[PDB]
RNA sequence: AGCUUUGCGCAGUGGCAGUAUCGUAGCCAAUGAGGUCUAUCCGAGGCGCGAUUUGCUAAUUGAAAACUUCCCAAUA
RNA sequence: AAGGUAAGUAU
RNA sequence: UUGGAAUACAGAGAAGAUUAGCAUGGCCCCUGCGCAAGGAUGA
């Protein structure tokens, strides 16, 4: 081998891993300061979702990809291979671009708020990249557009007259001093304030001063790994600001506000309203929560980190989908091993013939008022020496062609598939399409009964045809009164004829069953008279868990046997 | 032999089926199956396991 | 050995760069006798059939041509001017002259790279560009 | 860093000002330009150490040239030479130069390598008349003693045959299995070994007409890693080649271990790691009876060395004996012929005779056993 | 709140931040398909399988 | 080409040899000497 | 455009239209001042006359030391440039612009053909010897 | 008169179309390309080089994804 | 000392 | 619908991007059109 080997004394996997470390790990981050003090300084703080666990970091992203494709030069090779670096080093902004860190000249961005020591070129792009276009003096008309809203909703018991804003500067946004005041408020006769604290007081003497006019600013501060301090910030911005003859406020009484964009904090200063106090806070809470520039923000950081939000958990429940079948717009489930399915031939001495029955598989769709056969040639179905992992493959791909033919709408909107080492493939289909979504469905539809049916049997033979086939839905369904009932009246008589299909055509009622309409593949039913024809049909699994189960044929609950003809349990 | 010169990349003006099939011969389909995510938390694996 | 063409006048010089299209005009200034400037002739000759297409290298003789050295500051040897698309171009390096190469490069490769990112920000318009190596260390160690 | 860079410029540009000075310049102007490009060929294959010959250029001309080319080659070597004892010392040195360094350095291995076989192959081998006779008696007596049955021919039928194929098809994927990505060769080398892990029995059968019918192989490539105080050599061998040898080595270990063809005290063994192996070696030192008591009326004295010719100080007729002492013939006289085979550089070609592919899948079991083959020489039969 | 009055997605909202502040909003072809993909969006809200259930039941 | 004529080689490897005197003209005088 | 006179005139940096690179302030320069230069320049020629002689006279000597231990690059074939006329003009106006000793090796194989005919003599004290087929 | 064999170009469907293919102003040519099976021999080009049309339309990111008037005081 | 000039656009 | 207001500008890509589908072309099976042409049968 061309490379050196360092562990030529041992083979990995001959002789084992001698070495344990394990607690190396364990010991060195909590040696650290534990996980929560070795994130205070990689800008965690900055995503509002708490992603302490199950958060995705993504070491190689869409920008790799391009470039490992289109066999890129040597200065752009050294271009994609710079990118990790850039991405923790903003990762790492905080600690990095401390005071103490780097001495020398300090120096603020063209047109932001964020103060940098020491010429970063990673950091200083990297930031110019998350601050494009005036991202500061968007996010800071944002929050005083939201506070100026906030104050004139609740203007009664505040008693406003005005409440209005200053001609401000442009660039009076990211000024290191708030010389423009932010928000004016004026009103009716008289308004007492107490003396300037922060918001983490409770006391209150409001005759300290009577006032007619009060005034709000906003500060927006970048708070680094030393000077994330927001309420010292806040007091020491307030006092500074406040008395300074550069500054020009209207009033003398009024309170600043402050937000860490990097600490994501918010805090104020200063004078208050009587009774607003708890009022601004609760604002100010509401306000970062969900802020559309800071939330454009924490995307761009979150993006551009490549630190994925945790992925969340799909409801591969359908206990409560079932009974809100119906109140889904689209849904539509297809039977992954009808497609493979493949007929076998019986001899004594001869071979089985294990030879491709067709494509379809047996879509259905209760909601939707009809079903999907997506008919396939047998041979195309499966070729020659094809594992199940090849059909599984191919099978995705007619998956998400049947979905592309389809509108945007009229597709499934959760394509709820009892087939879960399916769902993967077809979730990864359901890429495609990132619209649509993509649920683990708990109960499991009977597809057993298009096999054991002979209409259905002879459309599997039917459905050699390479042609997509249309098939509709079951008369029975139609029949019933509710839809929302109409697929669980089809699916106790299917479940039934999984279970026994000879037994299922002889509790089924020859009146329904021999109701069959060209519009429909599957025969009608005769309302109620119908279910004491499935009651038997549900005798016959109550049979079988009477038999089988320990339990009798009338232990066996309905609530059960319903989930159980839905196929809700695992 | 001079280098070529690297002019700006240009997309492709319309994609087509035949440009597709190219695209479906050859790309990064099976590049994208293989998530380089990581978890935030600590992974069972040794800190050099490589 | 030299064979590059040389300005044997100044205003030819300007004339040659102003005289460009689509084009990067590396101007090495300095003299062919020295020896740090003959390395940096030798590397720049091997890379000019290369990258003949887009990138012309055009030397001149400070002694021969002094009115250009109070212009751009011409005190040093080996010095490079990207004066391309008749803007003096801001090649950043890691060094604090982030207009102004004045040191043969180690390998031709290097040269190669930084000339095509040198046309390519050049043709997007742009007034400066980065380099993928930084220079304020020689990785000696 | 201007010193050899001044120093080949001005050797350029004088021989080019000679050249214009002897060459009317006056008259002719465009072919002088031309010449240089002879130059640099010149310079050229004087690196690939290939013949040069122009019966187009004038004899003069071809004098000055060779003038040039012998000035340059003594300078390219002693800058190679200084450049690396530099690097070797302690000093700090940079990427380029450092790879240019090891560009050199190969080079001048790869020529002394060539005079060397050359040298051999016009003296012939250095092992002494009835000497190399003398060693293969003593061995053959040792073995004797030992009574042994020789490995035979690879059987038709064979216990775990298709699990040694399984582990030389693993050992070259390790290779670069995890690599982000492969070369070309690297990519048909996957393939090779992909088809045979796919078709076990038409693999094995391929290796085996190889192994019973091939004795011509292809063209080895050379490099060499620099491990800053020397340089290590790597081999480059053909897939189907490299894999054949595998087996073959595979085999060759596992029938030699059945039957204790090797005797347990050659250092490196399966049984203990290196670390384990000198705190055994210790235990055994203290182990003895007058291990250290002897300090009262003997002494003890304990030696360490090594062969410093191995690789390129071996006659291949011994090694052919040998072989055929211990294996199948058919075999043997394969694992020789792959021995001798060319080696191929970025432009440098030779042939190996005396020398020994240290590449092969199968160099470790013959440099094993001829290492046992001096152990036995020196340590004596009874001993 | 949007001239609609229904809540907007925070990509909307900033949008609509970035149109007030340059004082220019999108082009024809994008306010084209921003209405088009409206109205799709309307019409899914108050929704086919009715007319191919018809031309089946015919043979 | 972009090489230059072989008159301009020609002239630049004379200047080279008048000015740089360590290895050309009749003395080596200096590196930047006029006169060797 | 190499080869081609330069129109007088005008003057090459303004005419092109560039900006003073400014890299650095005191790293650039940015009748009677004539003979107060030339004043100043002679009493600094009279300060470093001092020790010119003595300083001129051993650089000399080291320099013939040096040359002698190593002379120049066009010095080593000083023979060869004076027998390069001697080539014919037709020479080097056709060059091409494209780009006793017995067999030593005799000794070799009479050496390898003893040393196999002795083994293979050898081998014949092997009574475990053994072959394939 | 019907019918059939076959190829080019065009028309239609189907099919493959990154071990898929043409381009060549290069090069060996039915006067014999090029063979390692057949060397009184097979008979087609050999193997380099240059690379994998045009048109419709969607969708995504971004503040803006480019088709020839704003705003202000009051009003008609 | 420094290794810390964004470029662009007409005035 | 009047009238006018309309250092500075803009700012890390805007020297308008990214991704994707269908048809055609080319290739080739079948068939058709145009068309060279021979072969035999029947009244």
């Amino acid at each position: 081998v061309l490379k050196q080997n360092p562990f030529w004394w041992t083979h990995q996997r001959h002789d084992g891993k001698l070495w344990n470390l394990n607690n190396y790990r364990t010991d060195m981050i909590q040696a650290l300061g534990g996980v929560e003090g070795i994130l205070e300084h990689t800008l965690f703080k900055g995503t509002y979702f708490p992603t302490w666990e199950g958060l995705f970091w993504e070491k190689a992203s869409g920008f790799e990809e391009s470039m490992k494709w289109k066999k890129l030069t040597n200065a752009q090779r050294s271009g994609l291979n710079q990118i990790p670096n850039r991405r923790f080093t903003l990762w790492w902004s905080p600690t990095i671009n401390r005071a103490n860190v780097y001495v020398g000249f300090q120096v603020q961005l063209d047109l932001t708020g964020i103060f940098m020591h020491g010429k970063i070129p990673t950091l200083k792009i990297s930031l110019i990249q998350i601050f494009r276009a005036h991202l500061w003096q968007k996010i800071h008309e944002s929050i005083v557009m939201d506070l100026c809203q906030v104050f004139d909703q609740e203007l009664d018991a505040l008693e406003i007259e005005t409440v209005q804003k200053e001609t401000i500067h442009p660039r009076k946004s990211y000024k290191m001093n708030s010389s423009c005041a932010d928000i004016l408020l004026f009103a009716s006769y008289k308004w007492n304030v107490s003396r300037p604290s922060l918001l983490a007081d409770s006391k209150d003497v409001m005759d300290s001063t009577t006032t007619q006019k009060y005034w709000i600013d906003i500060q927006l501060r970048w708070g680094d790994y030393d000077s994330h301090d927001i309420e010292r910030y806040a007091r020491a911005k307030f006092l500074d600001y406040t008395t300074d003859n550069m500054s020009i406020y209207p009033s003398p009484t009024g309170v600043l506000i402050a937000i860490d964009l990097a600490y994501n904090l918010h805090s104020a200063y200063g004078n208050w309203f009587p009774g607003s106090k708890p009022l601004i806070q609760q604002a100010m809470a509401k306000i970062m929560k969900a802020n559309p520039a800071l939330y454009v923000l924490r995307e761009r950081i979150r993006k551009g980190l490549q630190l994925y939000s945790s992925e969340p958990t799909e409801p591969y429940l359908s206990s409560q989908n079932y009974g809100e079948l119906f109140s889904n717009q689209i849904i539509w489930f297809v039977d992954d091993t009808n497609v493979y399915r493949v007929t076998i031939h019986k001899t004594f001495e001869g071979n089985l013939t294990t030879k491709p029955i067709n494509g379809a598989i047996f879509i259905f769709n209760p909601r939707t008022g009809q079903l999907f056969l997506k008919i396939i040639h047998t041979s195309v179905w499966a070729g020659q020496k094809r594992l199940g992992q090849l059909a599984k493959w191919k099978t995705a791909e007619e998956v998400a062609a049947l979905i592309r033919s389809l509108p945007v709408e009229e597709q499934p909107k959760q394509i709820i598939v009892t087939r879960k080492g399916m769902l993967d493939p077809l979730e990864v289909h359901l890429l495609d399409f990132p619209n649509i979504v993509i649920k683990g469905s708990e109960l499991q539809l009977p597809f057993q009964a298009c096999l054991k049916v002979e209409k259905f049997g002879d459309l599997i033979l039917k459905a050699t045809e390479p042609q997509m086939v249309l098939f509709n839905l079951y008369d029975d369904w139609l029949k019933t009164i509710s839809s929302y009932t109409a697929f669980s009246r089809l699916i106790l008589i299917l479940r039934a004829l999984h279970v026994n299909n000879d037994r299922a055509k002889v509790i089924l009622k020859p009146d329904k069953t021999t109701i069959t309409e060209p519009h429909h593949i599957w025969p009608t039913l005769t309302d109620e008279e119908w279910i004491k024809v499935e009651v038997q049909l549900k005798d016959l699994i109550l049979a079988d868990y009477g038999k089988k189960n320990n339990v009798n044929v009338a232990s066996l609950t309905q609530s059960e046997i319903r989930d159980i003809i839905l196929g809700m349990e695992i | 032999k001079p280098l070529p010169a690297p002019l700006d990349g240009q997309r492709k003006k319309r994609g087509g089926r035949r440009y597709r099939k190219m695209k479906e011969r050859l790309g990064l389909t099976e590049i994208r199956k293989q998530a380089n995510r990581m978890s935030f938390g600590e992974i069972e694996e040794d800190a050099y396991q490589e | 050995s030299y064979m590059l063409p040389h300005l044997h006048n100044g205003w030819q010089v300007d004339q040659a760069i102003l005289s460009e299209e689509d084009r990067v005009v590396v101007i090495r200034f300095g003299h062919d006798w020295d020896p740090t400037c003959m390395k940096m002739d030798e590397v720049l000759y091997s890379i000019a059939e290369k990258v003949k297409n887009f990138a012309v290298i055009y030397l001149v003789d400070i002694t021969e041509v002094p009115d250009f050295n109070k212009m751009y500051e011409l005190y040093d040897p080996c010095t490079v001017m990207f004066f391309f698309r008749n803007k003096h171009i801001m090649i950043d390096l890691g060094t604090g002259n982030n207009n102004k190469i004045n040191w043969a490069m180690e390998d031709k490769q290097e040269m190669v790279d930084i000339i095509e990112t040198v046309y390519r920000g050049a043709r997007k318009g742009r007034g400066l560009v980065v380099s993928p190596k930084d220079y304020s260390t020689k990785y000696r160690y | 860093q201007r010193v050899e860079s001044h120093f080949d410029l001005e050797l350029r540009a004088a021989v080019m000002h000679d050249i214009l000075d002897m060459m009317p310049e006056g008259i002719k102007q465009n072919k002088a330009r031309t010449i240089l490009q002879h130059l640099s060929e010149a310079w050229r294959c004087w690196k690939a150490n290939i013949p040069w010959k122009v019966p187009g250029l004038p004899t003069p001309i071809e004098n000055m040239i060779l003038r040039y080319v012998k000035a340059k080659a003594d300078w390219w070597t002693n800058t190679a030479h200084y450049n690396r004892e530099r690097i070797r010392r302690g000093a700090t040195v940079d990427k380029t130069v450092c790879k240019k360094n090891l560009g050199r350095l190969t080079r001048l291995y790869l020529k002394a390598e060539q005079e060397r076989q050359h040298n051999y192959l016009k003296d012939g081998p250095y092992i002494t008349a009835e000497e190399a006779v003398a060693v293969y008696t003593t061995t053959v007596h040792w073995l004797e003693s030992r009574r042994f049955s020789p490995i035979p021919f690879p059987p038709l039928s064979y216990k775990h045959d298709t699990k040694l194929l399984i582990l030389a098809l693993e050992r070259l994927k390790e290779a670069y299995s995890v690599k982000s990505r492969l070369n070309q060769s690297q990519r048909e080398e996957l393939g090779l070994i992909e088809q045979a892990y796919d078709n076990p029995h038409e693999a094995l059968s391929r290796i085996k007409r190889h192994l019973l019918t091939q004795r011509a192989f292809k063209e080895v490539g050379i490099e060499f890693m620099d491990l800053y105080s020397h340089l290590v050599p790597v081999y480059d061998v053909e897939p189907l080649e490299k894999i054949t040898d595998a087996y073959l080595d595979q085999y060759l270990w596992y029938e030699a271990d059945k039957r204790r063809l090797f005797p347990p005290w050659i250092k490196p063994a399966d049984t203990e790691p290196p670390p384990l192996l000198v705190y055994k070696w210790c235990q055994g030192i203290n182990n003895l009876q007058d291990v250290w008591e002897t300090s009262e009326g003997e002494c003890n004295v304990m030696l360490e060395s090594r062969f410093e010719k191995m690789y390129e100080k071996i006659d291949l007729t011994l090694l052919n004996r040998l072989l055929r002492l211990i294996v199948d013939h058919n075999i043997a006289d394969y694992m020789t012929a792959k021995n001798n085979v060319v080696i191929n550089y970025k432009d440098m070609n030779h042939t190996n005779s005396y020398g020994i592919i240290r590449g092969l899948q199968f160099a470790s079991f013959i440099v094993q056993y001829y290492g046992l083959v001096m152990d036995l020489l020196v340590l004596g039969l009874h001993r | 709140v949007d001239e609609t009055g229904r809540k907007l997605t925070p990509k909307e909202a900033f949008r609509q931040l970035s149109h007030r502040f340059h004082g220019k909003g999108s082009g024809k072809m994008k306010t084209e398909r921003r209405m088009k993909k409206l109205d799709e969006e309307a019409l899914l809200k108050k929704m086919l399988g009715t007319v191919a259930l018809l031309q089946e039941k015919q043979k | 080409e972009v090489y230059a004529p072989g008159l301009d080689i020609e002239s630049s490897l004379k200047q080279l040899a008048e000015r740089r005197t360590d290895i050309f003209g009749v003395e080596e005088t200096a590196i930047g000497k006029k006169i060797g | 455009f190499l080869g081609m006179p330069a129109p007088l005139g005008y003057v090459p940096g303004l005419g092109r239209g560039a900006t003073g690179f400014t890299t650095r302030s005191d790293i650039g320069p940015a009748k009677d001042d004539e003979e107060a230069d030339a004043i100043y320049a002679a009493l600094d020629k009279r300060m470093d006359e001092r020790r010119k002689e003595r300083r001129e006279q051993r650089e000399k000597e080291e320099i013939e030391k040096y040359r002698m231990e190593r002379p120049k690059i066009q010095q080593q074939f000083s023979d060869l440039k004076r027998k390069l006329a001697e080539v014919t003009e037709e020479e080097w106006l056709s060059i091409p612009e494209v780009g006793g000793e017995l067999d030593m090796r005799k000794i070799g194989q009479a050496r390898n053909t003893l040393m196999d005919m002795r083994l293979s003599q050898v081998s014949d004290s092997v009574s475990g010897q053994t072959v394939v087929d």
